[PDB]
């Protein structure tokens, strides 16, 4: 396997960040990539064996360390906003050919933590008009006011995650599009049969995993520290 | 080595085929893998071809290599939501040396529902908790319908949603609009 730590991190400009990759494949070769919309996967640094590393295509701002076969670290000595990205480590064997990727680290580097906000979440109940016309019922979930822009939304029916009938916006939208600083919203739909919605013993929950500050982060404001957290909203089926 | 991958964005209706085309510069390249990256996950090798081979096929996927023109491609027959992902092609030399793996910039493939008997319609839904906080829902339109987008800093209109790639049933298109003025009717909204 290939594992990475941390999986999610929000950092401030000027701080030091270290990303760790550990492999149990006994593979000679390891790689650090970043992934950004429109730019694909770009190689930062790589290593063809313990005690060596070499510069990739975009090494600037990053150092790498390969102390052993199993470990490959990426070091940001002075984190800057353009280092906001998804980073992947990968391993491969001498003579090739598959590269085996880790699960990814999402890093956001901010100027300051004052604009970090968890989402508010609301669930909207199906329309009587939809039900009578289609025999189907769509619930809407709206997550609003969050920053930074990454959440994971999931639907839960009677305590189990569902996928059928689920449709989610591909990307969050900016609530104030004219600003660099804007907070974000995201919507998702769950569609079920009218009869399932009309049963009052069915429980529906929109869950939003938000990624924010950690527990060893300093916080000096008169509002709740916007930690990594789940925010949910829920609705019960309605008999009429 | 420079690898060109097109299209960058590929929207295809379930049941139709999808094709990604790539080209490379270095005639020494002899190894051409394809990686799939599911939403929120990591790239994973799904299929490859080498310069000794022209065509391979498995599980409804076809990979072609035209070594003379330095072109190669992936074809997914009978697309389904499970195919929605980022795809990357690559070119390498390979075999007791290592050679660079050079990736294309990626293709974001989104598979859309096949709506046989569309019945486009707009609905108003109320918050489960509060008042008349409200949203408008546009639904039951076919996947070739485009959704207009706002025009005013007080009305929010989402793009159309993308199916959960594990969805097996109840696949429909929708978009949502909401305001906070209201002062705003749903008949107008889209």
């Amino acid at each position: 396997a290939v594992t990475q730590s941390p999986r999610n991190k929000v950092a401030v400009t000027g701080g030091k960040v270290t990303l760790s990759c550990d492999q149990t494949n006994n593979h000679n070769n390891m790689y650090w990539y970043r992934q950004d919309t429109g730019h694909g996967l770009r190689l930062i640094h790589y290593s063809y064996g313990a005690g060596s590393t070499e510069k990739g295509d975009i090494p600037d701002g990053y150092k790498a360390s390969r102390p052993s076969q199993k470990e490959f670290s990426l070091i940001l000595e002075l984190a800057t906003p353009s280092q906001t990205s998804v980073y992947f480590c990968a391993s491969g064997g001498l003579g090739g050919d598959e590269q085996y990727f880790g699960p990814g680290t999402r890093l956001t580097v901010l100027e300051d933590l004052k604009n970090v906000f968890p989402p508010e979440v609301a669930v909207f109940e199906p329309s009587e008009a939809e039900i009578s016309h289609t025999q189907k019922a769509t619930l809407v979930c709206l997550a609003t006011g969050f920053y930074p822009d990454h959440v994971e939304l999931s639907w839960w029916v009677n305590g189990k995650e569902v996928h059928s009938g689920v449709c989610t916006d591909p990307q969050p939208l900016k609530e104030q599009p004219a600003l660099n600083d804007s907070r974000y919203a995201l919507s998702s739909r769950l569609r079920v049969s009218a009869t399932f919605w009309q049963n009052p013993r069915n429980h529906f929950r929109c869950q939003v995993q938000f990624y924010g500050l950690s527990e060893n982060d300093e916080w000096t404001q008169d509002r709740a520290k916007p930690v990594t957290q789940i925010v949910s909203a829920e609705a019960w089926g309605r008999a009429d | 080595e420079q690898v060109e991958q097109l299209p960058s964005i590929l929207r295809v209706q379930e049941g139709s085929s999808a094709s990604i085309n790539c080209s490379y510069e270095d005639s020494a390249s002899n190894y051409f893998p394809w990686y799939k990256q599911e939403p929120g996950e990591n790239p994973k090798l799904i299929i490859d071809i080498r310069s000794n081979m022209e065509r391979k096929q498995t599980q409804g996927l076809i990979v072609l290599l035209d070594k003379k023109a330095k072109r190669f491609s992936l074809h997914i027959t009978d697309t389904q939501p499970g195919d929605s992902a980022m795809y990357f092609c690559a070119a390498s030399r390979r075999g007791g040396s290592n050679y660079k793996l050079t990736f294309g910039k990626g293709t974001l493939l989104t598979v859309t529902p096949n709506i046989q008997n569309p019945d486009p319609a707009v609905y108003q839904l109320r918050d489960s908790k509060s008042s008349d906080k409200s949203v408008c829902l546009f639904t039951d339109f076919d996947s070739q319908t485009n959704v207009s987008q706002s025009k005013d800093s007080d009305v929010y209109i989402t793009d159309k949603c993308v199916l959960d790639m594990r969805s097996m049933d109840f696949k429909s298109n929708s978009a949502v609009a909401w305001s906070n003025k209201s002062d705003f009717a749903c008949a107008n909204a889209f």
